[PDB]
């Protein structure tokens, strides 16, 4: 993946976490944060590192449970039949139907869909877990034992990741209609960027710029907006403090825009990330021209 | 559904027999709507059959029914029986009623 | 002139020669007396029959144009080319008004719904794939065949279209609910050109072919299907059984089409020869050394006695009938 | 823009800007709902066409990847996995996104993935809007004055800029001194001279703008009026969901109201037409409305 | 305001004010619909018109082959009770955007006013709503306007006081409702399909009466069969209160009686306690229309024969939402 | 003649069990789905 | 992208479409058919071994 | 038919580098060829104005080209001293002839399409064979530099103009000079033969009289630098009409599709279309800024295109 990361104390603690599970047997995710907020990013360059393979459903607007089966089936023969280490990353916006967190339920607790494999896959099934069986030594004829094996090393190998938005409503409804997210998971609230991770973020990002005024008069009264801001800021500083007040400006326009009863757009940190690039780039022009 | 009331349409047509449809508003409200269009076009026959200066020596009567022509009887009518009192029963459209 | 029992003669009418790459296909204005041939220059020119002058050429396509077909208004002249594109033209200008993308590989028909609210197409992605004509969206794929599909027809109420593949096999489907009515195969090798029965013929092929009248009414559809097995099979839709089987082509039939008055088959192919038959007697009449070379495809008027076949020679013929 | 940008425009002017200022790129319009919409969205990212696709309400998920820019750079070339096939992304492919529904809903990631621009009706563009139209039906000659002298005055400003831009290029590029050359003199003295004429043609062209306002000022107060009734239009939803008016809605009302109006057939005094057109605005407004 | 009371002209609208291009939705509140009024509107215009009802998938095929063949034809397309699928309105907005159609084509959609319509669908076309009368003057209008002028002007003279005593009787009993616990016992649908079938029980009897002779005695005609008709088959079928149909009855035979052709006749006693409705002395349709034109703007309860101070709470109910209205939307 | 070209693909890996299979594809199609195949083989093609 | 394959002494009978050079135009220019994936040939595209 | 150029253009197509020599008409397909001093030939679409390709295979400037019946090969003469061949189906140079000393001016094809002529300073004609490539036979007899030279319509009679005042009219079995004229004020540039459909024309346009067979005899027209287009008869060699009225040298001359009207270009910057009839027609059309080379009539599409030395090639409707 060619796209530049900004990396903070935030970063470093959630990959420290992602990597955690990632190492465990039967280790899924529930990615819990605002969109945009690098959730899948993160999750594959950490799966990247431990060798994991990154599989993301496909899904379009004719999109059927059919075909969702279909993914599940390309999924688990990979990490059943062929010992591959998958770390399956899906998002809310990917379940359609309530069948397709049916379908995940019961693979997340148990590791198999009973249901999934039937007939002529079901037999393609059992005999690519006897080759697949052969590699590790295995000597497994009958079809029961055969499905412990792949069931075990689904266990072992798959892994799943699923990320959605903050939404308390939307977290009751998940918590009944999916039991085993809440049971078979480990939650990890992402949330929003907080003020220091948009200050940090701003920080690394404004540093090539000058920013430098040495003859700036610090005000009596600092609108000071991110707390561990130096006591006496530099113009650069005061530029990033700036920087995270506008961001939360529009949070605060929103709930007023929403409290009135108007439609509202959530902001996201991609927004941030547009704001400063926008920033760079006008800087960089306006001084050039001027020069 | 449209088909299977419009093929039991079919069959009060040509018998000529009473149909008494209870519980009609039992149906789905869209289903309702659509089997408007179908007794539209069955009273309309009867409607045409009924004029003195038909004879019975022309050609027969016909109503257009799953796109079909047929022979429409005149000794054959529809009744519906309804309970508007339940909750959760279907609301007979305007142009239905 | 029989008014409805005129065939082609002999002596061609005009030779009409402007193309650089072999005819294509050649098709007749439903309304004007004027006509419209498609080749492989990626050009569709468009000639007078009466006074056999040429008028103008319609380019836009990057690569060979392979089908040109009208609506039945006329104002609407529907071009697939081998560039992947299908293009519609506003005849009256004579300008492209819409290109439609979609295809994944050459696209080798293209037909307009009678309705004229639709466009029917078939590629080498062994698709037959449908779209609007006022939007140009495409709204059905058709699929189940499993080589290139060559042409695509429909019939004369537009509700089933039908189709030749290289899979050796005729598939005729129900665009409303796209399901493959019929799979017709008896054809020993690739299929080439399709056609279907007009209305004035159902009493003739089912006096012909011995078949008792039906109760209903309605004989069925008919179909006929040439192949490069040198034959000529005639089909019935509603049955799937081959009502007879036309031989006496020296070579890959590429053409097929009914006589307007629904007497005779006319048929054209690579032996150099246009040929009309009887199905009456199944047999043969009059055999006619149409070109120098292949003959891509042939039209019929539906009012005057006019034949029109295209050829690999890049001349197009016009035939009197008498 | 930085994300690819989401159009909002109700009427859609805006969908024939994006058209016009990328017609020489050769830009194609397409649809979520068209099925073939991933052949046309693979022709673009490989031959680096521009795209704009309508009724983002559908949108594809298979934009994921690309809105995301998640590309892969190998070999010198960009790689984008659209679907399961990897394609070359062309650096010149740009692809926007509209609708015609300002009331439309859309899930956060979607919101999080494009920069949203709104093509709203503000209350000083629909006052020259109208201002504008009942000019060119109540005074043509005066509409049409006004029309060609924004014409000169734009390309007077063109050629100002032009010429000042040129006075600076030369002087920037003569190897020496002025006087070294006699040429230099000669396109200074060109440059210098041809802006004397373009100042005194801004100049008179000015005067006549002064004629052209003072004479649209009697027009004022029945542009401001529309605005108003306009706005009152738009927000009769508050009170029930039925009363949903577009703009379109309100112009063939105006349209009507200066055109298509019996009370104008033989009266023929500006201040009395005037009078009729803004009495029966607020009548024929209420009789559609209501 | 004077233009609202006035029936509608479908004719000059849909004629001139809208554009092919603009579907016609045509919004109803419950027990009303518009279909009927498209399909006279239809007939005097000689056009023909495809009316299609939406709720089959087979529907929507019609629908959408309807619409392609008049866009081309000129024709007119009639789809109703559109609202019941929300979804199906979406794309049919779509489609009507980007459409070139035939100048005289036309389009209506039929439906109920229900949240569940899409908002584009409503900015996309011409709204009309299709509601009770706002007073009895207004309610003479329409049911005098929906009935051809043939239709009354037949032999018999006295068919035309028939007709203004029905459609009088038709204007009280429909302005009742919008007293639910006073004027009636429950919100009944006395709607245009009463009124249609009693104009035919009118014509059937007083053709089997008067045998084509221009004028018959007030006496001869049949009171008791038009009473019990429209007391047991016609309006009286809907009700089902013991106590609303002794309402009905008393309607019934104070209006229906040889003495309704009296110069003297009353319709309605001590309407502001002074004055009182009087039954006009007109023989023919325009009198009679003449009359309902003349009636005073103000109206009470008491027209109805309610008390007058029924529409007090109402009224200052409307007043307050009103100022809200106002309130909500500055 | 409208015979179907069928080659098989050899690599270092093409093994006995390999060959079987594409004997089993091209015996399907042309025994069970009539259709005519004009199976073209080299010796080098012949690994066992 | 230019490619050189040392060891042609245990050559891989899968290069046989690419020596050949069995491409067909039309339909995307220039159309490989490498084992059963219809793979389009790069015109810049040149092997040594 | 009486296709007329108009003072409006529709195409102004110019690609070459160098002065235009001239311009041809393919006989079946939409394509026009100019021939210009650089060396190189153009290809363009007439219809579309489109240039389509270049054929460079010639050293020094390229003077005559012309096509044959099929519009299958094309023959090219230059200034390096050769012949070349072009296949138009590859648009390849498939046989280079040389000989026939100094510039060669211009090379034509006989209806026959089994033998090439030529024309250059070496005063001289030389007839070469297509298939081998061999000169069987010289004309010889003008004492200067031929300048341009045309066959029949059935490759038996050939007509060749030379600076030497002298148009010189040959046969293809008794290589003699038939008939020989030599009458014109200066240079002559410029000829070209009568089609089937203006030979009935001119028997009443100019009186003469038809001998015992009746058929008029054939006819030659010769344009010279001395400002005057005079028509011949081949048969019996004495003038019939002289028309005057051009500024300048004239550069070339055809007649009509229709053969009722006469269109010419010349160095006067204007083209003149003529009628011979009753002397009614006199336009005078401007064609270039420079001086205007070369023309040509198509068959039966109404379209004319002309060659200058501004580099640019012209394409005028006609109606
Ligand atoms: N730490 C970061 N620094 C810079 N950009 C980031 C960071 N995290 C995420 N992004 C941006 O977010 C985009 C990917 O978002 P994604 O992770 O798919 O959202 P979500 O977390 O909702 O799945 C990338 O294009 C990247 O530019």
């Amino acid at each position: 993946l060619d796209v530049p990361l900004v990396l903070f104390n935030e970063v470093l603690d959630h990959v420290l976490r992602i990597d955690r599970i990632f190492r465990q047997p039967q280790g899924h995710l529930l990615l819990i944060g605002v969109s945009g907020a690098g959730k899948t990013t993160l999750s594959r360059f950490v799966a990247w590192m431990n060798g994991l393979s990154v599989y993301q459903i496909k899904v379009h607007r004719k999109y059927t449970g059919e075909d969702f089966d279909e993914d599940l089936r390309t999924v688990l023969r990979r990490s059943g039949c062929k010992n591959e280490k998958i770390a399956f990353i899906m998002d809310e916006s990917n379940v359609l139907d309530s069948g397709f967190l049916e379908r995940m339920n019961t693979l997340l607790a148990n590791g198999e869909v009973p249901g999934l494999f039937e007939g002529d896959e079901y037999a393609t099934l059992m005999t690519q877990c006897k080759e697949g069986a052969q590699k590790e030594g295995l000597m497994l004829d009958s079809h029961e034992e055969l499905y412990k094996w792949f069931t075990s090393q689904v266990i072992r190998n798959l892994h799943v990741v699923f990320t959605m938005n903050p939404s308390s409503e939307g977290l009751k409804d998940r918590a009944a209609t999916s039991p085993a997210l809440f049971n078979r998971c480990v939650l990890n609230w992402f949330g929003d960027w907080s003020t220091e991770a948009l200050y940090q973020v701003g920080k690394e990002f404004t540093s090539k710029m000058d920013l430098e005024k040495p003859n700036y008069i610090v005000p009596d009264y600092m609108p000071v907006v991110y707390d561990k801001l130096p006591q006496p800021p530099s113009h650069r500083e005061a530029i990033v403090n700036s920087c995270v007040f506008v961001h939360q400006t529009l949070h605060q326009a929103n709930a007023r825009l929403a409290k009135r009863g108007g439609r509202t757009m959530a902001i996201t940190p991609r927004h941030y990330l547009d704001f400063i690039n926008h920033y760079a780039n006008l800087f960089h022009e306006k001084r050039s021209e001027l020069e | 559904d449209f088909q299977a009331m419009g093929r039991i349409f079919v069959g009060l047509c040509q018998v000529g027999a009473w149909g008494c449809f209870d519980e009609f508003n039992r149906l789905e409200e869209r289903m309702l709507s659509a089997v408007s269009q179908q007794v539209q076009c069955i009273q309309e026959a009867l409607r045409e059959h009924s004029n003195p200066n038909y004879d019975k020596t022309s050609a027969p009567i016909t109503c257009e029914l799953l796109n079909k022509q047929v022979k429409v009887s005149p000794d054959m009518a529809i009744f519906i029986t309804m309970n508007p009192g339940y909750a959760g029963r279907s609301n007979l459209p305007d142009n239905l009623k | 002139r029989d008014p409805k029992e005129w065939i082609p003669r002999p002596p061609e009418k005009y030779a009409l020669s402007g193309h650089r790459s072999p005819v294509t296909r050649v098709i007749f204005h439903p309304v004007f007396s004027v006509m419209v041939s498609a080749s492989e220059d990626a050009t569709i020119k468009v000639w007078d029959y009466e006074t056999g002058d040429f008028e103008r050429t319609l380019k836009g396509h990057t690569d060979s144009v392979q089908d040109i077909s009208f609506d039945h208004s006329g104002k609407l002249l529907a071009s697939c080319s081998a560039d992947m594109t299908i293009k519609l033209w506003d005849f009256q200008g004579f300008e492209c008004i819409r290109t439609m993308h979609g295809h994944d590989h050459n696209v080798s028909s293209v037909a307009i719904m009678p309705n004229g609210d639709h466009i029917v197409s078939a590629s080498r992605d062994k698709t037959i794939k449908m779209w609007e004509v006022q939007t140009g969206y495409c709204v059905k794929t058709f699929t189940g065949h499993r080589e290139w599909v060559r042409m695509v027809r429909p019939n004369q109420d537009g509700t089933l279209i039908a189709s030749c593949s290289n899979d050796q096999t005729v598939r005729v489907w129900v665009v409303a609910t796209k399901e493959c009515k019929a799979e017709l195969r008896e054809h020993e090798h690739v299929v080439e050109c399709i056609s279907w029965a007009p209305e004035s013929s159902y009493s003739s092929i089912s006096e012909a072919t011995g078949s008792e009248t039906k109760k209903s009414g309605k004989p069925g559809p008919f179909l006929l299907s040439g192949s490069r097995d040198k034959t000529i099979k005639m089909w019935d839709v509603s049955t799937g059984m081959c009502l007879m089987t036309l031989v006496g082509h020296d070579n890959w039939v590429r053409g097929v089409l009914f006589h307007s008055g629904g007497k005779f088959i006319l048929s054209c192919a690579d032996d150099k020869t246009l040929r009309v038959w009887d199905y009456k007697n199944k047999r043969c009449m009059k055999t006619l050394n149409a070109h120098e070379h292949f003959v891509t495809s042939l039209d019929f008027h539906k009012t005057a006695p006019y034949v029109v076949t295209g050829s690999v020679d890049q001349t197009v013929k016009v035939w009197e009938c008498r | 823009f930085n994300r690819y940008p989401l159009i909002i425009d109700p009427s859609g002017q805006a969908t024939e800007f994006i058209m016009n200022e990328y017609k020489d790129r050769k830009i194609t319009r397409t649809s979520f709902l068209d099925d073939a919409f991933r052949k046309n969205l693979e022709s673009a990212l490989r031959f680096g066409n521009p795209l704009l696709v309508q009724d983002v309400e559908s949108y594809d998920p298979v934009l994921n990847p690309v809105l995301n820019r998640e590309v892969r750079r190998t070999g010198g070339r960009v790689l984008i996995t659209l679907g399961d096939q990897d394609i070359d992304l062309s650096p010149s492919f740009v692809i926007f996104l509209s609708t015609r529904d300002p009331t439309v809903e859309f899930p956060p990631d979607l919101c999080s993935r494009v920069t949203f621009v709104n093509f709203t009706v503000t209350r000083s563009s629909l006052q020259s809007q109208c201002l504008n139209e009942v000019l060119k039906a109540e005074r043509p000659d005066v509409d049409e004055k006004r029309s060609d002298l924004l014409k000169l005055q734009g390309e007077f400003q063109l050629r100002l800029r032009q010429l000042e831009k040129s006075l600076l290029q030369a002087l920037n590029e003569v190897k020496g001194r002025i006087l070294d050359d006699d040429t230099i003199i000669t396109t200074l003295e060109n440059l210098k001279r041809e802006a004397a004429e373009v100042t005194r043609k801004v100049e008179e062209t000015d005067i006549v703008m002064q004629e052209v306002e003072t004479v649209s000022q009697q027009y004022l107060p029945l542009s401001t009026a529309c605005s108003s009734i306009y706005f009152t239009m738009e927000s009769l939803k508050q009170i029930h969901f039925l009363y949903q008016y577009s703009l379109q809605f309100f112009l063939d009302i105006y349209h009507n109201v200066l055109y298509e109006n019996p009370n104008l057939k033989g009266v023929t005094d500006h201040t009395q037409r005037l009078s009729i057109i803004t009495k029966d605005l607020f009548q024929v407004a209420f009789n559609r409305v209501a | 305001m004077s233009i609202m009371e006035q029936p509608l002209d479908l004719t000059h609208i849909v004629g001139t004010e809208v554009k092919p291009n603009t579907p016609v939705l045509m919004c109803s509140v419950p027990g009303y619909d518009a279909s009927g009024h498209v399909e006279d509107l239809a007939a005097e215009q000689n056009t023909q018109i495809t009316s299609i009802a939406i709720g089959s998938a087979e529907g929507f095929n019609q629908a959408d082959k309807a619409i392609n063949t008049a866009v081309k034809s000129g024709r007119w397309v009639m789809l109703k009770n559109v609202h019941l699928a929300p979804g199906w309105l979406m794309q049919l907005e779509k489609k009507l955007h980007s459409l070139q159609p035939h100048a005289c084509f036309r389009l209506f959609l039929t439906m109920e006013i229900n949240p569940k319509v899409p908002v584009n669908l409503l900015r996309a076309g011409r709204i009309f709503v299709f509601e009770p009368p706002p007073g009895v003057k207004a309610n003479m209008l329409r049911t005098f306007s929906s009935i051809p002028v043939s239709r009354i002007c037949k032999s018999p003279n006295e068919r035309a006081r028939l007709y203004f005593l029905l459609a009088w009787f038709h204007a009280i009993i429909q302005e009742r409702l919008r007293y639910a616990p006073l004027g009636w016992s429950k919100k009944y649908e006395f709607g245009e399909s009463d009124l249609r079938s009693a104009c035919d029980t009118v014509d059937t009897w007083l053709d089997d009466t008067a045998k084509g002779r221009q004028n018959i005695s007030p006496d001869k005609i049949p009171w008791s069969a038009l009473k019990t008709l429209m007391a047991q088959s016609i309006y009286g079928g809907r009700v089902d209160n013991e106590f609303d149909q002794r309402l009905l009855n008393t309607f019934l035979e104070r209006l229906f009686t040889t003495r309704s052709f009296d110069s003297e006749f009353k319709l309605a006693c001590k309407v502001d306690g002074h004055k009182d409705i009087q039954m006009p002395d007109g023989i023919r349709r325009e009198e009679f229309v003449q009359w309902v034109e003349l009636l005073p703007d103000t109206q009470t309860p008491s027209w109805l024969g309610l008390p007058n101070n029924a529409e007090r709470v109402l009224l200052t109910t409307q007043g307050v939402d009103m100022i809200s209205k106002m309130l909500k939307m500055q």
